């Protein structure tokens, strides 16, 4: 029974994994892992990608002034 | 929004060859001689719109401007049945009747002269159009007007418009000027143009009498041929396809690109209309196998056996009742047959598209072809031109009366470079025989 | 067809089958070899013949001197010792396998036959080659 | 606190400098982060799958919604994540800006 | 309640028991066929016992199938003279199967300086509104006004500006009383082999765009030649990639839309009944169908394609960052005459540019060397045909 839906559970983070490859999204497993855990749980996605898109923008922000 | 296409005819041919175009497109729209659309014609399959702009009185209006230094050809078209077509107010004539004297730089100078009505003229037009395309200026190379004027015009259409595609219909000659008006006119269409139709008069000549069976053709016989490929060179306009519907597509699919724009001509039928061709059905193969025959290519290239010309491009735009399976069975058969050479250097650009003809125009033929084609024997028509005016300037002929035009009283060093872009010219073309030509100039 | 009256088609198929002279025709299908073919037609006078489309290209697993020899061998004491005979040591075979055939509806079905088709297929080769 | 330990998480990791030093970024995150407690996404299979297509038209490729179709009946097999069709969306948009 | 699609496929059924043995298959699918069609010109044109059981067997099914001839006839002359079943079909072949030579090829020349240019400042209504206004001086005007107003394109929209190449998609469609003659089916194909041809014209322009560059700009400037060897490495390779794209857009616009075109045009042309365009239809859905080799089962050609479609794309890109940098050195160098480090900088900046163009023609002979293998090796001698024909364009 907890076998059969750990298989379960896994299997669906994987074919989640899988869907962000062929849609090219570009999203690390452990982003992806907790962002899939934040909407499972109750999130805005909407929010989640904004303050993402905020993070990497900062980021990349700061790379470009390293260069 | 409208895809205008500005038509400026200078000097005598090129005004001759805009007043056919336009009596031609009247004829496949079915308007009256006044511009009216006649009452057969009102369910036309072409909107008119496309090259002529619709008065408010449905009256359908060449964009066209037709400007010559003589007097005699305007008031003979203002006598012609055709004077109701164009706006009289689109017609700008120089009161100063002195003309350019056949002199390229006299022409030019009087395209300086004149250069605020033109632009004005111009940019009337392009106000005028919604999404206005470009600008054809028809003209011949070895006049004053046309050479030097169209050269002029041509250098300010590219300046204002520099995104807007410059297509010529360009007049080789069969004036002890002809070489510097030529060379000169070779250098814009080369340096300032996007797509150059070569228009020979002696091939046009040649298939007049060899074809038609006509004793002595006329100017007039010529420039209906003219016209004719122009009527064709629209006819992809006409019929709703998937590719190359408009100028820019047009130019580099002919003139293979803006700076390699000098264009051979293909025209078939080449047949008098008393010529009823016995009950034999054209088929694809047989469009294409004449469109590669050399006696109906209509510009008299030199077979030079030295130079192993080829094809860098072809679009072929056949007109009426084609079957497409055998339009792709007859491309299919020329290249395996080999039956003509492309460029080494770069893709075979052969293209096939079928259109329908417009309900308003006559076809003798259920399937015509028109076949524009960047073909690197095409410099053959340069290199005569290049040894005509080192011919002339070795002899410094015919430079007395370039010395009296403001361009050439101190110097001919713009002829000088104009020679130096025509040899460029001459070089990449022989450079297009080799697959290194993509490389060659660069 | 057959018979290759008005034979410039067959002079013209010459050429063709002429790039073809390594190995039997029948390992190559016969869809390229009749595209040759009508693109060959359309360059010749044969508009007025509205039975050519019944004409199909057929594959022998033999050429036409193999073929010939063991049809004029079979049912005799020539088989056996032309079993091992080939067309390497003879001329060969890059173009004598491919044959003209007569597929057509029926009841016209009914007149053709695999019997006389075998016939018409071998005369057809040995004519052409 | 769980929005504050995620956004430090993600920005130290991400980021080679905290949010916190930027107020202007942390502002925006945490401005971000609370405007609603419900995902927002399409959770239509009709809609999800015009998503996809039009992704896959925009990065050039026409055969992969068979494989975007295959993997989300995998994510569907328990039936108990009620916000793949959230984390797809999610996915969608963080895709769609770049291509 | 049957769909408007189906009035004469499906306006009625048959019941296999409740067929006599007097009266057979064919002849209860005649009687079937008579009455929808009857019904069907009832609806959407608007317009105009032992004797029957020994007859079954000497002419019942002749006069059977003549009722069924006469009202196919009537239904099919309605709705060409109504619903312009005529016009729809070739508004299809224009849109959808590039029957006419203007659209997508001239709204890419059109777009070009556009299309690298942001699409958030480009939206498809403005697209809509230029294919609207470009349209009626084509042969659309021979469509009806619905027929243009229900014809739109797709295009990049909402885009920094990047890559529009193979994103360009007629969508057609024909109206109701119209749609009997042509099936949602049939427009779904049209739209998909649209979308065929438009990755094929795609990349042909990219073909056009490398081939007139290399035609023009070479006889545009003379300058120094040191540069011209880094240009010849790049543009060996890059002219065998022109002919081999070239091969391939000649023999797919040839075998894929023309035929079917044709056939398509020449069925409904002699077609008098509704079976026989349905089946006209269905003929060039097939063949359009039979050329894609973009199927699953077809993995291998796909990917090859789709690696020409990458290569293409690739040299067109690294072409155009050449020549904008060259021009840039160049406009530099002769803004210092008009007013030796440009001339260094100029030249070093080609060893890069050969090293590089020497990596992507490796590449791209692979990648064309494992295409023809994938052709010749297997068992179509189409494919081994056109490796001949590539062969014999002297590149391979």
């Amino acid at each position: 029974a907890a076998a059969a839906n750990l298989n379960a559970v896994r299997e669906t983070m994987d074919v989640l994994l899988e869907i962000s490859r062929i849609l090219n999204t570009g999203l690390d497993m452990e982003t992806l892992s907790i962002c899939v855990r934040l909407c499972e749980q109750g999130i805005n996605p909407e929010a989640l990608s904004s303050v993402i898109k905020e993070l990497r923008k900062a980021t990349e922000a700061l790379k470009a002034a390293e260069n | 929004m409208p895809r205008e296409i500005i038509t400026l005819q200078l000097g005598q041919c090129g005004n001759q060859i805009g007043f056919e175009f336009w009596k031609q497109l009247c004829a496949e729209h079915g308007i009256s001689p006044e511009g009216i659309v006649e009452e057969f014609a009102t369910e036309g399959t072409d909107r008119k719109d496309v090259f002529f702009y619709q008065a408010d009185d449905e009256h359908y209006i060449p964009r066209a401007v037709l400007l010559d230094l003589e007097p005699r050809v305007i008031h003979s078209i203002l006598n012609s049945p055709y004077a109701k077509l164009y706006n009289p107010e689109n017609i700008y004539l120089s009161e100063h009747g002195g003309g350019a004297g056949n002199n390229w730089a006299s022409g030019f100078s009087q395209g300086e002269k004149i250069h605020e009505d033109i632009f004005d003229i111009i940019d009337r037009e392009a106000d005028g159009s919604d999404s206005l395309e470009g600008f054809v200026l028809c003209h011949s190379i070895a006049g004053g007007t046309g050479s030097g004027l169209g050269s002029y015009l041509l250098e300010r259409l590219n300046d204002r418009y520099p995104k807007k595609l410059v297509q010529t219909y360009s007049v080789f000659p069969n004036v002890v000027v002809q070489p510097y008006n030529s060379l000169l006119t070779l250098k814009r269409l080369t340096q300032n143009a996007d797509c150059v139709v070569v228009l020979d008069n002696t091939a046009l000549n040649r298939i007049a009498t060899d074809r038609l069976h006509i004793q002595n053709p006329s100017f007039s016989q010529i420039n209906q041929l003219v016209s004719t490929i122009m009527s064709a060179s629209t006819t992809t306009l006409r019929y709703p396809g998937y590719m190359n519907n408009d100028l820019i597509g047009l130019i580099a699919s002919l003139i293979p690109t803006p700076r390699l724009h000098f264009l051979m001509t293909g025209y078939t039928p080449l047949t008098t209309d008393q010529s009823v061709a016995s009950v034999r059905k054209t088929t694809v193969l047989d469009v294409m196998r004449r469109l590669l025959q050399p006696k109906n290519v209509m510009v008299s290239t030199g077979r030079d056996r030295q130079t192993n010309h080829c094809y860098i491009a072809i679009l072929n735009i056949i007109q009426g009742e084609v079957d497409p399976t055998q339009v792709h069975k007859s491309l299919q058969r020329i290249r395996e047959r080999k039956l003509a050479n492309f460029i080494p250097w770069g893709p075979a650009s052969i293209q096939v598209a079928l259109s329908r003809k417009s309900p308003y125009l006559p076809s003798a033929h259920r399937v015509s072809g028109l076949m524009m084609a960047n073909h690197t024997s095409i410099s053959s028509l340069f290199e005569s031109s290049c040894q005509q005016y080192d011919k002339l300037r070795k002899r410094e002929a015919f430079l007395e009366q370039f010395r009296k035009e403001d361009i050439f009283k101190e110097n001919f060093d713009e002829l000088d470079r104009s020679r130096e872009v025509v040899q460029e010219l001459i070089d990449e073309y022989h450079a297009a025989t080799r697959p290194d030509y993509i490389s060659w100039g660069t | 067809y057959f018979l290759m009256d008005q034979g410039d088609f067959f002079v013209h198929f010459m050429d063709l089958t002429e790039e073809e002279l390594k190995k039997p025709v029948d390992d190559i299908t016969p869809t390229r070899l009749e595209a040759l073919l009508e693109l060959a037609l359309r360059m010749s006078t044969a508009n007025t013949d509205p039975f050519k489309d019944d004409l199909k290209i057929d594959l022998m697993p033999h050429d036409l001197i193999t073929q010939l020899l063991r049809v004029l061998a079979i049912e005799t004491q020539q088989e056996k010792a032309m079993v091992h005979a080939d067309p390497t040591e003879l001329t060969l075979s890059g173009l004598e396998a491919f044959s003209f055939d007569y597929v057509v509806t029926w009841p016209l079905s009914l007149i053709i036959n695999r019997k006389a088709l075998t016939r018409y297929q071998m005369l057809f080769r040995h004519m052409f080659y | 606190k769980s929005p504050n330990v995620l956004l430090q998480n993600l920005c130290c990791r991400i980021l080679g400098k905290s949010e916190a030093d930027v107020a202007q970024q942390f502002q925006y995150a945490v401005r971000v982060i609370g405007s609603n407690f419900a995902p927002t996404v399409e959770r239509d299979e009709f809609l999800v799958a015009e998503k996809i297509k039009k992704e896959l038209t925009r990065q050039r490729r026409e055969a992969d919604a068979a494989l975007f179709s295959e993997l989300h009946r995998k994510l569907h097999s328990q039936g108990v994540l009620k916000n793949k069709w959230s984390i797809l969306y999610l996915l969608l948009s963080l895709s769609e800006d770049p291509r | 309640a049957v769909k408007a699609d189906r009035l004469w496929h499906d306006k009625y059924a048959l019941r296999k028991p409740m067929i006599p043995s007097f009266m057979t298959m064919d002849q209860c699918r005649k009687v079937l066929l008579i009455g929808k069609s009857i019904n069907f010109l009832h609806q959407v044109c608007h317009d105009q016992a032992a004797d029957l059981f020994t007859d079954l067997e000497n002419a019942f099914q002749g006069k059977i199938d003549a009722a069924y001839f006469e009202t196919s006839k009537y239904l099919l002359d309605v709705l060409n003279k109504k619903y312009s079943l005529l016009d729809h079909m070739q508004a299809m072949r224009r849109y959808l199967l590039l029957g006419q030579g203007d659209f997508i090829r001239h709204l890419m020349d059109l777009l070009k300086p556009e299309l690298v240019r942001p699409a958030t400042t480009l939206y498809q209504h403005n697209l809509t509104g230029i294919l609207e206004t470009a349209v009626r001086a084509t042969n659309a005007q021979f469509d009806s006004p619905e027929i243009l107003k229900r014809l739109d394109v797709r295009l990049l929209e909402v885009s920094p500006g990047d890559t529009g190449w193979d994103v360009f998609s007629l969508d057609y469609h024909v109206d109701g009383p119209i749609a009997t003659v042509f099936t949602r089916e049939c427009m779904s194909h049209y739209l998909r082999a649209f979308n065929f041809l438009w990755r094929a014209k795609r990349v042909e322009y990219i073909l056009t765009d490398i081939r007139k560059g290399h035609m023009c700009n070479a006889r545009l400037l003379r300058s120094m030649p040191e540069f011209s060897g880094v240009l010849h490495h790049c543009h060996i390779l890059a002219s065998e990639m022109v002919h081999f794209i070239h091969q391939m857009q000649y023999y797919v616009t040839f075998e894929v839309l023309e035929c079917s075109w044709d056939e398509l045009w020449n069925r409904v042309q002699r077609a008098q009944d509704l079976d026989h365009i349905i089946a006209a239809h269905e003929a060039f859905l097939g063949t359009v169908i039979s050329r894609c080799l973009l199927d699953s089962d077809s993995r291998a050609l796909l990917n090859q394609l789709r690696a020409v479609f990458d290569q293409i794309i690739e040299l067109q890109n690294t072409q155009d960052a050449i020549y904008r940098a060259a021009l840039e050195e160049l406009q530099r160098r002769l803004q210092f005459e008009e007013k030796k480090r440009r001339v260094q900088e100029f030249q070093e900046s080609i060893p890069k540019m050969c090293s590089q163009l020497r990596i992507l023609t490796h590449f791209y002979q692979g990648v064309v060397q494992q295409f023809l293998v994938s052709l010749t090796t297997s068992s179509d001698e189409s494919l081994r045909f056109l490796s001949f024909r590539l062969d014999f364009n002297e590149h391979y």
